[PDB]
């Protein structure tokens, strides 16, 4: 393959382990998704830039515009559950029981 | 919320399906994919109580924490051979997180757990749309990369949810957690059958689409939370209770019924190949799901419970909702045992 | 001070995902995760690399963590789990960089050339317009479909923002 | 797989215009119009077959006709042209607005005595 | 009135009336497309002569085929 | 004019290079001497690490990554 | 000798922040009606470095964030002359104004950092509130740039710089330069739009106004590029760029602080539409005139 | 008046008048008196590549100008 | 390395002006966040509008003109829409 | 499932951005432009699977162009017998600049 992409992939299954096994907040835990989007990001985009390839070159821009948007509406969720409590733990989820 | 607005954020959740159906470019399905997530987080919290907060964060992160996997798989995917037609994939890696990506997505037994709990503390509008959309839309996605699939995820994940989806819901006494493990029962039967003819799956698809339309609109009669509600439901009128038998005994599918066009038409082109073990493991356990239909029907349909006045204060009035589409669904869900031969109507 | 700055680079930036990894006090993992977007921004400007970083430079880097930072502080306000597994992941590097250098090959589920390589890389060829300069000077005449359902989105997320938080 | 073949070191001497790149910029229209009627064969061979040793040849043939060019440029007028494509040379990144007069004089060499 | 209350507003909605109306009609946008055509950035290739087409002309200061004059010619 | 010295200089580097790869495995088992990878005899056009090896730092960083952090 | 292209960059602006003190005190004391500081040195000069040296005397969180504020706001401090075209700029960047936008949102960073670290919540709130208007201003400046560089092709800037011979760009854009101007006062941090080391942080905001000031002065006017003797042409770039610097004094010395609700409502509802009007017909137009400009 | 104040702001207009002065002087001296090339695209890197190439010095200002023609 | 060494140069030199600074002693509110999600959202219709110029040289300009319209005017209707819905009142 | 909208409607909307071979908005090829019009004329209109029949020969010169990885492994091979032989003592070198 290369040299960069086996270390772009383990900081993305890095991030990704980071994003599934989280202790406290759920701030942190949309921070490694935020994280994750940058390595699709960096990962497609050197690809894209290898390979001369420059007519889907949209693919990095609308890719981290809409992940973006994706957050955005996190951050709504978390300020949402923030206001209806006093912190943001992943405790006071433990009401709805399964 | 503004009847205009919900007319504009029913129709970006059309939009979101209509694209995923429609394109042949991997980008316009991740947008679509999510453009349908963010449009329907405001159809839940409709109400304002933690339970829809509590719900909508559950399902964002495992829905978002998806939709990164699948661009995951989408990257790899043009990491090795690159084009963006949406066809068969280029690595068993590849598929393999693209089968796990649809498994968080649309609910299978490793992946579970969310959909209970999301769909519990919500009002059933959005527990109809969730459910009906948000399992049409992705198997469009598996209908168009059949050919490079790895059959032990679809295996495995198909029989895995359909014996979870059946032994939750001996204990649910709720009805929205029974009308999600009936989800995941459907959701093994309509994925299990998928690399051998998809046709049945899209079949079974609308099935499942039909059958749950009608059961939320009589849920829908009055709005009911556990079976004690439906025995009142009894006491106030006399139709929906024969209608609760009816299509709840198809939910259960038996064959002069039509909940058992699915089971029938799949055993069948399933066993022209020479699994037959799989199938007859699969109708055990479709045999066991029937029973907690089965404990709602004794509850409210055939034996009647003890109720409550007031309900006296109810007979005066009429249940002046309107029903969107109550009676063709039921007599067309029910019903539509002599019209197997609609199966290729599809193709 | 040698030929292999892009690994070099690659492997500050598994440095930052993994100080952010180990779950901090957020605001600590808002600065790793600023750390890390800035050197992925320095790899892709160095596979030239006359654009797209420094353009979403602005956005991720310019865009997001303010707003991390902001609803970080207006929400809520050492540990030996947290250091260890920074110690773990970091170790985890030291040995995947030293299968590296002393091996030829190093396998995840791939094959990976184990040295560090300029290749491949454009053989010098007129350009003379930045290619991906002008990729990104597409979407304006054949991308008629995808600016319309992205910005048809953005409208979407907005009116949800602010339904979401309460419209009205 | 099949291996490849070259030509050999003894195929690839061919005497090359070894002058810069300033003052191949600043001789460049007329050389466009005075050669280059045989070096769009060359074109025509690189882009009908996209293989670098097949069509060295025309090749070598634009070479010495750029190379009969430049002398023909050097042992006749203009001396001046000199400090025109050096006065050109140090204005950064090079325009043909900037040093104008001199291209007009170095014109009217030209059309004066050639 | 319409003015008073909010006057930025009327002259935004003004300015970009004319800027959504202007584009329509207008004697400059055929030249607009002629120049923004008419400038090479590749290189306009050699072909193989004819099968005997009156046109392609062969030397460059032959004066058959297209070209650009009014740069020149305003 | 650019195009053919570009050709004749590729080449020349190709030359170079496939002779000392003749070279520098002289004994070697296995190992045919001049393997295209590829299975049609076309131009590739090489990856610059073919155009330029064994080089030792000064001419592959001022011919491959000087341009990128030039200017 | 590009070390010394590095020094002659990084250390001079230094003593321009100081002597730009200097002379804000000055021009605003004769504006007031005050001479001073005329007493400590000839004429007021010691009496600044005398200010440097003693702040740097003195005796005075989270030492990770309370040293990584002023750290990041001097190094922006340092980084941001790095692509203007004095005539010949230090880095030929192919694309600088992208590179402007960005660092500006690091010094947001920067005072959000500075904030946390403060850990009193009147001082949190307030460092807040100056993050939110310190963002509500980079919008509208991303917009004017884009609209003004449109007219000129591309992002390079010494294309600019050539285009400004035949006209100063004030004038095909009057409005839209005036409102880039205004929120160059807002991000600037000064009147009319509103712990430690002080040195530091008071040092990062007047480089950032300098260079603002000096962005403003490329960006919309100049001077007549001779070949060959770039000295004519900085000495009237810098005597522009010290006539706008002077002129910032003059409006910062008469007018109250904003109400900050008002500043919200002023920048959304009055900027918003105004900017994207003009924007759009800086878009729409310059392809109504036969006139794109070329990109190389 | 302003009779004492422009003292300090002829200081401080030299003082931003040194660094562009300073770097022009420097592009002059470090090019043996050409101007510093400036290469936004490949094909002006190309060209100032085989220009460099073509000095033998490794230093492309000498420009060796109509003297290897024969 | 030019720039890198620029960079790094006034890292050490601000950081050797800090440790001289330094060795010589030795409940919210809700309107808060509405200002930084318009903030990302108009930001990113920055992101998409801004390589325009770049792209104001095509032969389809009828095209590019059409959709550069939507895109500002999609921008302006975003903005119409809080304006009208009271999205930033205080 | 799948329709086709996309084709009924005749505008390529979307067929654009898909492969190369197509219009690439200053015409200009990609580095692998004629190893995916070579593949794809193929297995045009061929059923997908006599297609993994009898179009594998150029999938994989495909894949060895756009991931080089053998040319790699070649190269690789090539530099640490370089390196042995650098090692063990034969000519201290000159396979550059002085042949
Ligand atoms: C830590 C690293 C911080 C980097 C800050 C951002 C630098 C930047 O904006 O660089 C842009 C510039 C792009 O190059 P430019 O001159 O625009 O010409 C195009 C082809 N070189 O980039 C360059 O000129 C060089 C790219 C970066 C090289 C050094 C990377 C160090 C990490």
């Amino acid at each position: 393959m290369s040299l960069v992409y086996m270390n772009i992939m383990m900081a993305f299954t890095v991030s990704l382990t980071g994003l599934l096994m989280y202790r406290s907040h759920l701030m942190s835990s949309l921070l490694c998704l935020e994280g994750m989007m940058l390595s699709l990001f960096i990962l497609a985009t050197l690809m894209i830039l290898n390979s001369h390839f420059t007519l889907a070159s949209m693919m990095p821009i609308i890719l981290l515009v809409f992940a973006a948007c994706e957050a955005a509406l996190g951050l709504s969720l978390l300020v949402m559950v923030s206001n209806t409590y006093g912190t943001d733990y992943v405790q006071n989820l433990n009401l709805l029981q399964c | 919320m503004n009847p205009i607005i919900l007319i504009i954020i029913l129709m970006t959740v059309m939009l979101g399906t209509i694209i995923v159906m429609i394109s042949t470019h991997w980008l316009l399905i991740w947008i679509g994919f999510e453009m349908n997530m963010l449009a329907i987080i405001p159809i839940m919290m409709k109400k304002h109580n933690p339970r829809a907060t509590e719900a909508s964060t559950k399902y964002f992160l495992t829905q978002s924490t998806a939709s990164m996997l699948l661009m995951m798989a989408i990257i790899i995917n043009l990491m090795f051979s690159g084009q963006w037609t949406v066809m068969k994939l280029f690595n068993p890696m590849a598929s393999m997180l693209m089968t796990m990506a649809l498994a968080m997505k649309l609910g299978m037994a490793p992946f579970h757990f969310w959909v209970p709990e999301v769909t519990q503390g919500i009002p059933l509008s959005s527990g109809l749309i969730l459910l009906t959309w948000q399992k049409l839309a992705p198997m469009s996605v598996l209908y168009q990369i059949l050919p490079s699939i790895n059959l032990d995820l679809i295996l495995t994940l198909s029989i895995l949810s359909i014996t979870i989806g059946g032994w939750g819901g001996l204990n649910q006494t709720q009805l929205r957690k029974i009308m999600a493990y009936s989800s995941i029962a459907h959701m093994g039967w309509m994925t299990a059958v998928l690399l051998y003819n998809p046709t049945m799956t899209l079949l079974n698809l609308i099935i499942y689409i039909i059958m749950t339309s009608t059961m939320f609109t009589l849920f829908m009669a009055n709005s009911t939370t556990t079976t004690l509600s439906l025995s009142h439901t009894w006491n106030k009128a006399p139709i929906m209770t024969i209608l609760v038998l009816i299509t709840l005994l198809s939910m259960g599918g038996l064959p002069p019924l039509s909940g058992f066009m699915p089971k029938w038409m799949i055993i069948q082109e399933m066993t022209k190949n020479d699994s037959i073990i799989l199938p007859t493991l699969m109708a055990i356990t479709a045999l066991l799901n029937l029973y907690f239909y089965m404990r709602l029907t004794y509850s409210t349909a055939l034996t009647m419970f003890p109720s409550t006045n007031n309900m006296k204060m109810k007979w005066q009035f009429p249940t002046t909702k309107r029903m969107t589409l109550l009676p063709t669904m039921t007599v067309l869900s029910t019903m539509l045992l002599p019209l197997t031969p609609i199966l290729s109507i599809l193709e | 001070m040698m030929t292999y700055i892009v690994f070099i680079l690659s492997i500050i930036f598994v440095m930052g995902f993994v100080g952010f990894s180990s779950k901090p006090s957020p605001i600590y993992g808002g600065l790793g995760l600023i750390v890390s977007g800035g050197v992925g921004c320095g790899i892709v400007l160095n596979f030239g690399g006359s654009f797209l970083g420094l353009m979403v430079f602005l956005i991720y880097l310019g865009g997001m963590m303010v707003v991390f930072g902001y609803t970080t502080a207006m929400a809520t306000e050492s540990n030996k789990v947290v250091l260890g597994t920074f110690i773990t992941g970091l170790l985890m590097e030291f040995l995947m960089v030293y299968y590296v250098l002393k091996d030829k090959e190093v396998e995840i589920v791939f094959k990976f050339n184990g040295m560090g390589d300029w290749v491949i890389y454009d053989t010098g060829d007129s350009g003379f317009f930045s290619e991906e300069a002008m990729g990104i000077a597409a979407l304006y005449s054949y991308g008629t479909w995808l600016v319309i359902v992205t910005g048809w989105s953005l409208l979407i997320g907005v009116v949800v923002i602010m339904e979401i938080t309460r419209g009205n | 797989p099949g291996i490849v073949e070259l030509p050999s070191l003894e195929d690839l001497k061919v005497q090359e215009v070894k002058v810069s790149s300033s003052v191949l910029k600043a001789a460049a229209h007329h050389y466009g119009a005075q050669c280059d009627k045989p070096n769009k064969e060359f074109m025509l061979c690189r882009w009908e077959e996209k293989d670098p040793r097949r069509c060295l040849e025309e090749g070598k043939l634009v070479n010495q006709c750029a190379l009969e060019f430049f002398r023909q440029i050097k042992r006749h007028c203009a001396e001046p042209f000199t400090e025109y494509w050096t006065c050109i040379d140090y204005s950064g990144l090079q325009l043909f607005r900037r040093c104008r007069k001199e291209q007009a004089q170095f014109d009217k060499c030209v059309l004066d005595k050639l | 009135n319409v003015w008073a209350k909010e006057p930025v507003l009327v002259a935004s909605f003004a300015i970009a009336g004319l800027a959504v109306i202007l584009p329509t009609l207008s004697p400059y946008t055929k030249y607009s497309l002629m120049i923004n055509r008419a400038t090479p950035y590749n290189y306009p290739v050699p072909l193989r002569d004819d099968g005997n087409m009156p046109d392609v002309p062969s030397h460059p200061q032959d004066p058959q085929g297209p070209s650009l004059e009014w740069l020149k010619r305003l | 004019l650019l195009q053919a010295e570009k050709d004749r200089r590729v080449l020349q580097m190709l030359r170079e290079n496939l002779e000392e790869e003749a070279t520098i495995m002289k004994d070697v088992p296995g190992w045919k001497v001049g393997e295209s990878v590829f299975h049609t005899t076309r131009w590739v056009t090489p990856m610059m690490g073919e155009l330029y090896g064994l080089r030792t730092g000064e001419e592959i960083l001022s011919s491959t990554y000087g341009f990128i952090w030039y200017t | 000798m590009f070390m010394i292209n590095v020094l002659t960059l990084i250390i001079p602006i230094l003593l321009a922040v100081a002597f730009l003190t200097l002379v804000e005190r000055k021009v605003l004391g004769y504006m007031q009606f005050r001479k001073g500081p005329n007493v400590v040195g000839p004429y007021g000069l010691l009496q600044p470095i005398a200010d440097a040296i003693k702040l740097f005397i003195k005796e005075p969180s989270s030492i990770s964030m309370f040293i990584l504020a002023p750290i990041l706001a001097l190094t922006l401090a340092l980084t941001m002359w790095i692509p203007l075209p004095m005539p010949y700029p230090l880095i030929n960047m192919n694309l600088g104004v992208l590179f402007m936008l960005a660092m500006s949102s690091l010094a947001v960073y920067s005072i959000l950092w500075s904030g946390w670290a403060s850990n009193s919540k009147y001082a949190l709130i307030g460092a807040l509130r100056a993050v939110a208007q310190t963002i509500s201003y980079e919008v509208t400046l991303a917009i004017i740039l884009l609209s003004v560089l449109l007219m000129n092709g591309s992002f390079t800037l010494s294309t600019l710089i050539i285009t400004q011979e035949q006209v100063w760009l004030i004038f095909p854009a009057w409005p839209l330069a005036m409102m880039w101007f205004i929120s160059t006062l807002a991000e600037t941090n000064r009147a009319p739009f509103d712990a430690g080391p002080f040195a530091l942080f008071f040092m990062a905001e007047y480089a950032n106004i300098i260079m603002m000031n000096i962005f403003t002065t490329t960006l919309f006017l100049g001077a007549f590029h001779n070949p060959y003797m770039p000295e004519l042409y900085t000495i009237n770039f810098t005597i522009k760029s010290l006539l706008l610097s002077i002129t910032f004094l003059w409006i910062r010395a008469s007018y109250p602080r904003f109400r900050y609700d008002q500043l919200m409502h002023l920048l959304w509802k009055n900027f918003l539409p105004l900017t994207l009007a003009l924007c759009m017909w800086h878009v729409s137009l310059p392809i109504l005139l036969s006139s794109i400009p070329p990109q190389t | 008046m302003w009779f004492e104040v422009l003292p300090g702001i002829a200081v401080m207009g030299v003082c931003l008048f040194i660094p562009g002065m300073a770097t022009a002087r420097i592009h002059r001296f470090s090019n043996g008196g050409r101007e510093k090339r400036v290469a936004h695209y490949s094909y002006q890197w190309y060209l100032m590549e085989r220009d460099r190439r073509v000095s033998g010095v490794n230093r492309y200002y000498v420009s060796k100008g109509l003297e290897n023609i024969d | 390395m030019n720039l890198m060494i620029t960079l790094l140069t006034n890292f050490t030199l601000a950081t050797l002006l800090v440790t001289i600074a330094f060795w010589l002693p030795q409940p919210f509110s809700m309107k808060f966040f509405l200002v930084a999600i318009t903030f990302l959202l108009f930001d990113l219709e920055i992101a998409l509008l801004l390589p325009l110029p770049w792209a104001s040289q095509t032969t389809n300009l009828n095209t590019m003109l059409t959709m550069a319209l939507l895109l500002i005017f999609l921008l302006a209707v975003s903005l119409a829409y809080e304006w009208t819905q009271k999205g930033l009142e205080w | 499932p799948f329709f086709d909208v996309q084709k009924k409607l005749g505008v390529d909307l979307d067929h654009w951005m898909t492969i190369q071979s197509a219009e690439q908005p200053h015409r200009i090829p990609a580095r692998c432009h004629a190893f995916e019009k070579e593949w794809i004329e193929c297995a045009h209109g061929i059923g997908s699977i006599r297609a993994e029949k009898e179009c594998k020969i150029e999938f994989e010169d495909f894949r060895e162009c756009l991931l080089r990885q053998k040319t790699m492994k070649r190269l690789n091979a090539i530099k640490r017998q370089r390196d042995k032989l650098i090692k063990e003592g034969k000519y201290t070198p000159p396979p550059h600049h002085s042949g």
